[PDB]
């Protein structure tokens, strides 16, 4: 027992939302993921090439409207955003694989 | 542009599931039924009554009307 690494119980991935409302705030944050493979699987360095295409953004960024980030541009050039970026959060069994974002209320749509 | 000026909300929390992790249609007994229920009967009392009403004077009306199409024997009772 002593020297037998413990296996631990597989957690449940769930579609679904939670939104923490305070319009006192000055700006809105959203993050959206799917489920990720978990350390082991290959696929893991696809994802990372994929958010490496997407990339990330924020403000101070100088490139601006000559990003190679669609995303980013679009940030750019409509005013979509504070910042954001992509990730692919792994786990042992699982992981989770998406975005984050940072805007003012009234971009958020656009911008997701 | 009517999303985003509606209303000053703050502190309220939500939880809500994918419709594909949920049932469409569930606990129809346990909790369908019984409140299909409690909503006739809530309100049976209020609009009934006056259809109950209606009906009454439709059907007194109306045999009210035929009984005055018969002949009253008392009109011949000394035609001879």
């Amino acid at each position: 027992k002593e020297d037998a690494v413990p296996i631990l119980p597989r957690c449940r991935f769930t579609g679904s939302e939670i939104r923490a409302r305070d319009d006192a705030l000055p700006v809105a944050h959203v993050a959206l993921a799917v489920e990720g493979p978990g350390w082991a699987d290959p696929d893991n360095v696809v994802l990372h090439v994929a958010n490496a295409i997407i990339g990330r953004y924020d403000r101070t960024f100088g490139g601006g409207k000559h990003l190679s980030s669609r995303l980013a541009a679009l940030a750019v050039e409509h005013k979509l955003c504070h910042s954001f970026q992509t990730f692919n959060t792994s786990y042992s069994d699982t992981g989770l694989f998406g975005f984050h974002f940072v805007a003012d209320p009234l971009s958020i749509d656009d911008m997701m | 542009i009517h999303f985003g000026n509606l209303a000053r909300v703050r502190h309220i929390i939500t939880y809500s599931l994918s419709p594909f992790e949920q049932r469409a249609i569930p606990n129809i007994f346990s909790d369908a039924l019984p409140n299909v229920w409690r909503r006739f009967s809530s309100q049976v009392f209020k609009v009934a009554p006056p259809f109950l009403g209606a009906y009454l004077l439709y059907s007194w009306g109306t045999q009210e009307f035929e009984r005055l199409k018969r002949k009253n024997p008392a009109d011949y009772e000394n035609d001879q």
